[PDB]
């Protein structure tokens, strides 16, 4: 048996009850890049990564990188996902006459399961071997039924005799993730110089084209060909 | 699941109803039957 | 060339189908008979399908003329001793000719084994 | 009374299923359509060509772009029009993200939507 | 392959009619995905059927089966 | 409840002539006042169930 | 030939029928999120050195 | 039950035994599925040539047109992907530009054939040509007909773009394309989209043109009006500095 969450599930709750565990997260922001605690590299904000950072926007579990979560051993909390930020935010370059001598704040967040998260997590156990694979497809629906009863033991079931009592049901019913505001509409001297600037720039190959995310690919394919030639030559 | 009821033939039972105080249930089939169904029975009085 | 004129000539170009097929199509396909919709718009329509039909005939005439090597196009089977004397027979090729010019397929299987 | 074979087929497949009675012309119906399916099936097949078992495969793909997105197909199944499940899933998380209107007693039954999806002044 | 319900003669007639010669293998892969698209119009066929609380099957049935998947129409 | 049998109930039928399998859904009004009939035919028909 | 018998297989076999497809049935989705999702994934292979480095991992208790 | 054995024995046993091994197949164990699930869950390195293709701009991520080196950066990891080692032909990708042009043409052209009426006549140089038109009214007519007569007797003159005084007027009362305008004319027909199955779905599943400007937007229900509608006239714990992190986060999102 375990302890199903409440109706509504807020950040003092699974605060307080979770009280002198480590965090799931750890993320400090820099002026334009964060990185996690142990990563070695930086994620730009106007990079793919800044999917997650919306999420931290909003509260929610990011399902799509689920997988990566899983295999690292992240630690999850009655389905959600405690985060720590760390906030560091608050000369004639290029010219050889330059001379050289060898010429935070802190904030706790927590992060709500969804349904795609659900969804994402009994796929994922589809093709994930262990038979075969963990999950049979014929028999996933039933699964599905057990976790729902796990998570909601208890509903509101009583009748109500007329439209006011509706009323009243919905009005104490409300949920503050499904609380929002409709959407809004859908909306759409220096030139002499920018002009001296390109012409400069003629028949430039690179230089030309801007008128920038260091990935290190390469040298990590030769440190990989390396260890895979050292481990080679100690095997003779 | 509480229970299955059987009796009616193949084919489709397009309507079912319970009653006021919902102890008993009507079904319509399209074999051309109507059935009522006790939907708890009485104690064995031994 | 005004639409009120037409509309007021409506009594000199009613067409050959009967009120009834004309009420059965418009409620099938979801207009209130002509007592609660104006008869002159259920005439209309109604001379618009004669004209329709009258075009799709003229041409399958046109392309069953133009036939009179030599066998037939597979996939229009039907028919029989083939009528008789020189008369011009309706069949199910100079019908598919025609109606293949505004879009529609109507092939068959000659025998089925 | 003479009657093709296929047609006695497809009628005592129809009765393995449940269906208790048919009209006569339902099984030429279905015989004509399978006949004009492998028609074009395989004139489609011959232009991308002796044809091959490849060149029927691609011809079969290339249809499959703009018919058939039905049957019964279950998990992933192309079924119902074909659109991908997680689609579906953030449209519904966008609909479902705002609050239910607020109606008073008074306007329980009697409210309408606005002047612009009705139907007035319509006869 | 599996065992089919379609005879692939029928396709050969098909074929005969516009002049083809076929293999075997391209023979039966085609009367395979005939006899698969048989089973869908029957499956959107009952489903309608069904729908209207019937145990006949009308020809009007199989005509809303054909519209909705898109195929052309049968007169 | 101990022993004994069920409850006795009455029915009444109403029959539809003249449909010729025409006839897809029908339903009643709250107050068993009025019956209506969606065809396949596109139209729906109402009737008032005692005649008036 | 018993005709009982082959009354009963034929009605048995036609019940059980199940065609298989040659090709499988498309399931589509907009372009955008394909795109998204396919550099969200060579981003995160490049970071992870094709997951022989956990960055998520956390020492200490925050 | 005796007209099953009937039917089943006018068989003949060729087709008997056809049936009867239908029990032999194997079941449905449905394993082409995984396929599909891993889709959702010397020599030449192809495949980091054909990686290339995520890493230019859609043209709705641009807003710009798809033009000739567009094409020609999405052409060859296609050509990769299939096993066309050689490439393609230098001339393919303005063939594919002047197609992709003709496409949006013909779609937008039977769009708007279906919602727009009084457009220019073919009295010079503007108009349809020999192609599909719009409709007319009475009205409309009776003035180009006047106007056409009256500028070829040379007592009117054409405005810089070579409109008669009564098309340009027509003209300035049009207004830009709308998703009511789309919408309408998807019922009429696929309008040469039944191939892209998405981008109707999308329209029809989306909000209604104007709805969320008037949210509340209400008629009401009167049975004594003319069609019976009545037209109204831990540190830094979340709940004490949310607002501080979600400012942080907007301007780290810009």
């Amino acid at each position: 048996t375990f302890d199903a969450p409440p109706y509504v599930i807020t950040p003092e709750y699974i605060l307080k009850k979770f009280a002198g565990h480590p965090p799931s997260l750890i993320v400090h922001l820099y002026q334009n890049h964060f990185r996690f605690d142990q990563q070695e590299g930086m994620f730009q904000y106007k990079s793919p990564m800044r999917i997650f950072i919306e999420h931290l926007r909003n509260r929610t579990v990011p399902h799509e990188i689920m997988e990566y979560l899983i295999q690292g051993g992240v630690p999850f909390y009655e389905g959600c996902l405690i985060v720590q930020v760390f906030d560091h935010r608050t000369t004639v370059p290029f010219s050889i006459h330059n001379h050289n001598p060898y010429i935070p704040t802190v904030y706790t967040v927590v992060l709500m399961p969804t349904a795609q998260a659900l969804h994402t997590d009994l796929l994922l156990k589809t093709v994930t071997p262990r038979d075969h694979m963990e999950l049979d497809p014929k028999n996933i629906y039933e699964v599905e039924a057990k976790i729902l009863l796990a998570t909601y033991p208890k509903l509101d079931l009583e009748p109500t005799k007329n439209a006011e009592e509706t009323i009243a049901k919905l009005e104490k019913l409300a949920h503050p993730e499904h609380s929002h505001k409709p959407p809004e509409p859908k909306v759409r001297d220096e030139a002499l110089a920018a002009e001296q600037e390109r012409y400069m720039l003629t028949l430039d190959e690179r230089l030309s084209s801007k008128l920038w995310e260091p990935r290190f690919e390469r040298f990590k394919l030769i440190e990989n060909i390396k260890q895979e030639h050292a481990e080679k030559k100690e095997q003779e | 699941l509480i229970k299955k009821c059987r009796g009616h033939g193949k084919g489709g039972i397009p309507s079912l109803s319970f009653s006021a105080e919902s102890n008993v249930l009507v079904s319509g089939g399209l074999d051309c039957t109507v059935r009522v169904w006790d939907i708890e029975l009485p104690a064995d009085p031994n | 060339a005004s639409l009120r004129e037409f509309l007021n000539k409506m009594d000199d170009y009613a067409p050959i189908i009967p009120d009834a097929v004309t009420n059965y199509y418009m409620t099938r396909a979801g207009l209130p008979p002509p007592p609660q919709t104006d008869i002159r718009l259920a005439r209309l329509l109604a001379l618009a399908t004669q004209k329709f039909i009258a075009d799709i005939a003229a041409d399958a005439y046109q392309y069953s003329r133009i036939r009179a090597l030599g066998i037939q196009r597979p996939g229009y089977g039907g028919g029989g001793q083939g009528g008789s004397q020189n008369r011009t027979v309706l069949t199910m090729e100079d019908l598919g000719m025609a109606v293949s010019e505004f879009g529609v397929n109507v092939k068959r299987s000659e025998f089925y084994r | 009374s003479p009657r093709p074979r296929d047609a006695r087929t497809l009628e005592l497949l129809l009765t393995a299923q449940g269906v208790t009675s048919f009209e006569p012309r339902v099984s030429q119906l279905l015989l004509d359509f399978a006949y004009r399916h492998t028609a074009a099936v395989l004139s489609d097949a011959l232009h991308l060509s002796s044809i091959t078992a490849n060149a029927v495969a691609l011809a079969i793909s290339s249809r499959l772009g703009y018919q058939f997105r039905g049957g019964g197909g279950g998990y992933y199944g192309g079924g119902g029009g074909g659109a991908s499940k997680d689609w579906m899933l953030e449209l519904a998380r966008e609909r479902n993200k705002v609050a239910l209107p607020r109606v008073l007693p008074s306007e329980w039954g009697v409210r309408l939507p606005g002047e612009r999806f009705v139907l007035s002044g319509v006869s | 392959g599996p065992k089919l319900l379609w005879n692939p003669e029928n396709v050969r007639d098909v074929a005969d009619a516009l002049g083809i010669t076929l293999s075997e293998e391209p023979l039966r892969l085609l009367a395979q995905d005939v006899e698969y698209r048989i089973g869908q119009v029957i499956v959107e066929s009952l489903r309608f059927m069904r729908a209207a609380n019937r145990t006949t099957l009308t020809v009007q049935d199989v005509s809303l089966a054909l519209r909705v998947l898109d195929v052309e129409p049968l007169y | 409840r101990t022993g004994g049998i069920g409850i006795p109930v009455s029915a009444c039928m109403f029959t539809f002539h003249n449909t010729l399998g025409t006839v897809s859904c029908m339903d009643f009004s709250n107050d068993h006042k009025l019956v209506a009939v969606g065809t396949m035919d596109s139209y729906i028909r109402v009737w008032s169930l005692d005649g008036k | 030939v018993d005709s009982d018998e082959e009354t009963a297989a034929v009605m048995s076999a036609l019940a059980n029928w199940n065609p298989q497809p040659v090709v499988p049935q498309p399931v589509f989705a907009p372009l955008k999120r394909q795109y998204q999702l396919a550099r969200l994934h060579e981003q995160l292979q490049a970071a992870t050195n094709g997951g022989r480095t956990n960055i998520f991992k956390v020492v200490g208790f925050g | 039950e005796r007209r099953l054995k009937g039917e089943v024995m006018q068989l003949p046993a060729r087709d008997r035994r056809r049936i009867k091994e239908l029990a032999h197949n194997d079941f449905d164990p449905y394993d082409a599925l995984a396929n599909v699930l891993m889709e959702h869950a010397l020599k030449m390195n192809f495949d980091l040539e054909i990686r290339k293709r995520y890493a230019q701009p859609l043209a709705v991520e641009s807003g710009e047109f798809p033009d000739t080196s567009n094409i020609e950066s999405r052409m060859l990891p296609f050509c990769y992907e299939a096993g066309l080692s050689s490439g393609h032909a230098p001339d393919a990708a303005q063939f594919m530009s002047i197609a992709t042009e003709t496409f949006i043409k013909e779609v937008m052209s039977a769009i708007f054939s279906r919602t727009r009426s009084n457009g220019p006549g073919d009295s010079g140089s503007a108009g349809f040509g020999l192609g599909s038109g719009w409709i007319q009214t009475h009205r409309y007519r009776k003035q180009l007909a006047k106007e056409e007569e009256a500028f070829q007797r040379g007592e009117i003159s054409r405005d810089k773009m070579g409109l008669l005084p009564v098309e340009a007027k027509a003209a300035s009362e049009r207004g830009p394309l709308g998703m009511a305008d789309v919408r309408l004319a998807l019922e009429m027909g696929d309008c040469g989209l039944a191939g892209f199955p998405v981008i109707v779905k999308s329209v029809i599943y989306g909000w209604r043109e104007g709805e969320l400007e008037n949210w509340e937007d209400y008629t009401y229900v009167d049975p004594s009006r003319p069609d019976g509608i009545a037209i109204p006239s831990w540190e830094g714990a979340e709940p004490e500095t949310s607002d501080l992190l979600n400012a942080v986060l907007d301007s780290c999102l810009a």
